[PDB]
């Protein structure tokens, strides 16, 4: 069930990045690149901005 | 605002006179209600 | 000019979010093309493409490889969408030959099996002539035992039969003219006939959506060509106020002539001209009218007429009327219809007239049996029934599917229904998952279109029964849900 | 697919610049490049925002004023065969609101730049010299012309 939303919801990722039409080894290059980005991203909030994010984050699972 | 002052006051002389051309250049450019083509043609 | 009917017509905007995805979409592809040409130029992927021969390496290359940039990253991934091979007559039902690729659409290599009973949205048969069984068959088999296929000279040579003055009689009759020519092909009648008309020092108005054989003929003769935006009398008639008060650019001069290049129903956008207006312009102004009727002249009217008999005209008042038989009529060839003197002159200096071969005897009559039996010359209830039938399927699948959520152009007469997919993966994933289904559709880019509007035309025939029509929308509607193609804010 | 299949324009390079959402698609990518490069750890903010800068000019000269031709084949047996795009665009008409929007954006990165970076004279000199390398191209005279034969054909 939910594995088939997450698919879905790959297959849209796909279908707006126009990654539904490039060859295998081009998707694993856009998505590494993409991981990439956002790990640094969260790396370099974490490290310099203040958890404020974390505490909201922290507020809404509780 | 204030503090948006004492920066601008803060830059050099030059800086501000580049800045102030620019910006009277983008008014050119805004009020150039002229849509010129570009092209000339004369008669045989 | 003033309409006896309501006329209803909506192009909807595209939404912002999708605008933007679309943009997204567009450079991701260009950025992965600049790498692949990067790639190929230096030899690390071994180009599977053929190469001008050893012996003239030293010549200048024949063709220049940024021009065949969206052909070799964008055309070429979704390639498996168009030239689809069919083995059987194009009804509303097709079978399609199979083709599988190993290269991502560098090759096609054909499988044995074929697909059947593949629902037909592609094709133009829009009254439903296109039959291997009838009794327009047995006409052309006849008359092929008899005249042969093919004539080998030229109207104003031995190559003039009796058979071509039968057609253009009935011609005449039909459309309501004085008199009338026909020609071989739809395209050669524009890019032969309109350079006869006009010349150095006329004017040519031509709309903005007009086909590619209307513009070759336009520019083929030496008349100055100005356009004007699609459906756009405001812009029309300041056009034409402009040319005859400034005259001619360089040496103002009056115009020795001015013509109006319109069409009857424009394919790919789905509307219909608005005739009146156009009418009373040129009357206005001293105007001359150049009719495109092709996809009009069998789908639209009460006895389908046309678009004049659509807006309940005078067939007079046009001065050029231009026609094709192969979308209604199911055969090749095409037909200009006006008066007698315009007739006459085009049959003494018409390219096709004087250098090209004409029509061959079994197409004509084929045209002459289809047209006999529209307009009920032989008396039996068909050619009325298939009128109504059309205009039927047309209404129901246009509400249907405007009810459904999705974003329709054109007017709501029209046999041609463009739905929007606005992306440029949704395209191929449409087309495939459509095929996927047994529903045949025609899917158009981006370098045809506009940037964000990319479209899928069904043609509605009058072929089509009920079941099928419902078995299409419920397998539309399933994919709609699947590629989120409902974008209508209006009603979903 | 075939350029006149739904429009009869025989070049639509021309058009791309006027469509619907590409001005804010152009600001959002610039938005997203100040961002990812935000994102670097050991970078300071000036030197990020002058890096801000030297790449959208870059890539804004790259694009309008070296790429010559189209990506396609067109009808008018290659007109715009030698044009840059900032030539082809609008078919020739030197102002318009695409072109003041795509003149004015150059000027007000180098304003927010210069106000991010503390107004530095290395910096100043940097941004100057790309915000020239940018804004010479644009002007109305220097239109169809190649220094020194480099880019003609
Ligand atoms: C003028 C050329 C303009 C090139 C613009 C390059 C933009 C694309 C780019 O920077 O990233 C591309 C590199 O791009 C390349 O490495 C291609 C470099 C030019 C190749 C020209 C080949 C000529 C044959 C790759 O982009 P990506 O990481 O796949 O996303």
């Amino acid at each position: 069930r939910a594995w088939k939303q997450m698919s879905w919801f790959y297959y849209q990722y796909l279908l707006v990045t126009a990654l539904y039409m490039l060859e295998p080894w081009e998707r694993t290059v856009f998505n590494s690149m993409l991981v990439s980005i956002v790990g640094m991203a969260l790396y370099t909030g974490y490290v310099f901005m203040p958890q404020h994010i974390m505490a909201i984050l922290h507020y809404f699972e509780i | 605002l204030v503090e948006m002052v004492q920066a601008l006051y803060e830059a050099p002389a030059y800086h501000l006179i580049l800045e102030g051309i620019l910006i009277l250049w983008i008014i050119r450019l805004l009020f150039s209600k002229t849509y010129k083509l570009q092209e000339r043609s004369d008669l045989t | 000019g003033l309409y006896k009917r309501p006329f209803n017509e909506a192009f909807e905007e595209t939404p912002m979010l999708v605008a933007v995805l679309t943009y997204v979409g567009y450079g991701v592809l260009t950025l992965f093309g600049y790498l692949r040409d990067f790639l190929r130029y230096w030899r690390i992927e071994k180009c599977h493409h053929a190469t001008e021969r050893e012996e003239q390496k030293d010549f200048v290359s024949l063709y220049q490889d940024f021009e065949n940039f969206y052909t070799r990253n964008l055309y070429m991934r979704i390639r498996d969408n168009w030239n689809r091979p069919i083995c059987s007559v194009p009804g509303a039902r097709v079978d399609i030959m199979e083709r599988q690729s190993h290269d991502y659409n560098w090759s096609f290599k054909y499988t044995g099996n074929i697909i059947k009973g593949v629902i037909n949205m592609g094709s133009y048969n829009y009254l439903g002539f296109a039959r291997n069984t009838g009794s327009c068959q047995e006409a052309a088999a006849k008359v092929l035992e008899e005249y042969g296929a093919g004539v080998c000279s030229t109207r104003q040579e031995i190559g003039n039969l009796d058979k071509h003055e039968e057609l253009e009689e009935l011609v005449a009759r039909f459309l309501g003219v004085e008199a009338a020519m026909a020609y071989g092909m739809g395209f050669a009648t524009n890019s032969m006939n309109i350079p006869a008309l006009v010349g150095k020092g006329c004017l040519i108005l031509s709309d903005e959506l007009n086909h590619a054989s209307l513009v070759l003929g336009a520019r083929l003769s030496g008349a100055t060509i100005r356009i004007f935006k699609h459906n756009n009398m405001q812009s029309l008639e300041k056009l034409l106020k402009d040319a005859i008060v400034y005259g001619q650019p360089r040496t103002r001069r009056p115009w020795k002539k001015i013509l109006i290049l319109v069409e009857g129903i424009y394919s790919m956008e789905g509307s219909i001209v608005r005739l009146p207006e156009v009418i009373a312009l040129k009357k206005k102004y001293k105007a001359y009218l150049y009719l495109d009727e092709a996809h009009s002249i069998g789908a639209l009217g009460p006895t389908g007429r046309g678009v004049v008999e659509y807006f309940g005209l005078d067939p007079e008042d046009v001065d050029v009327m231009m026609g094709t038989f192969t979308k209604s009529f199911g055969a090749s060839g095409g037909y200009i219809g006006g008066k007698k003197e315009l007739i006459d002159y085009l049959r003494t200096h018409s390219h096709s007239a004087v250098y090209a071969t004409s029509l061959s005897p079994p197409v004509v009559e084929q045209i002459i049996t289809s047209m006999k039996c529209i307009m009920g010359q032989d008396g039996t209830s068909l050619g009325k029934e298939c009128v109504q039938q059309l205009a039927e399927n047309t209404r129901y699948f246009r509400r249907r599917l405007k009810e459904m959520g999705f974003i329709i152009y054109g007017n709501e007469d029209s046999p041609v229904v463009p739905l929007m997919l606005y992306m440029p993966a949704k395209i191929g994933a449409f087309g495939r998952e459509m095929l996927k289904r047994n529903i045949g559709v025609v899917v158009v880019g981006f370098p045809a279109t506009p940037i964000i509007e990319s479209r899928a035309r069904f043609c509605l025939s009058a072929a089509h029964t009920k079941e099928i029509l419902d078995t299409a929308l419920k397998e539309i509607d399933e994919v709609g849900d699947l590629l989120q193609l409902k974008y209508s804010r209006h009603r979903l | 697919m075939n350029v006149g299949t739904a429009h009869s324009e025989v070049n639509p390079n021309t058009r791309v610049m006027n469509s619907r959402g590409i001005w804010l698609s152009y600001v959002l990518a610039i938005g997203l490049l100040h961002i990812v490069l935000l994102s670097i750890p050991f970078v300071s903010v000036p030197v990020v925002w002058t890096l801000t800068n030297l790449i959208h000019n870059m890539g804004m000269y790259i694009f309008l004023h070296t790429v010559k031709g189209t990506p396609f084949e067109t009808p008018d047996q290659g007109k715009a065969r030698l044009l840059t795009h900032w030539e082809q665009m609008d078919y020739g008409v030197q102002f318009t609101a695409s072109r003041k929007f795509l003149t004015i954006t150059p000027i007000v990165l180098y304003f927010l730049t210069s106000f991010y970076t503390k107004y530095d004279q290395i910096h100043f000199v940097l941004n100057t010299v790309s915000l020239m390398s940018v804004l010479i191209p644009k002007l109305p005279q220097l239109h169809g012309v190649r220094i020194f034969g480099i880019n003609k054909y």
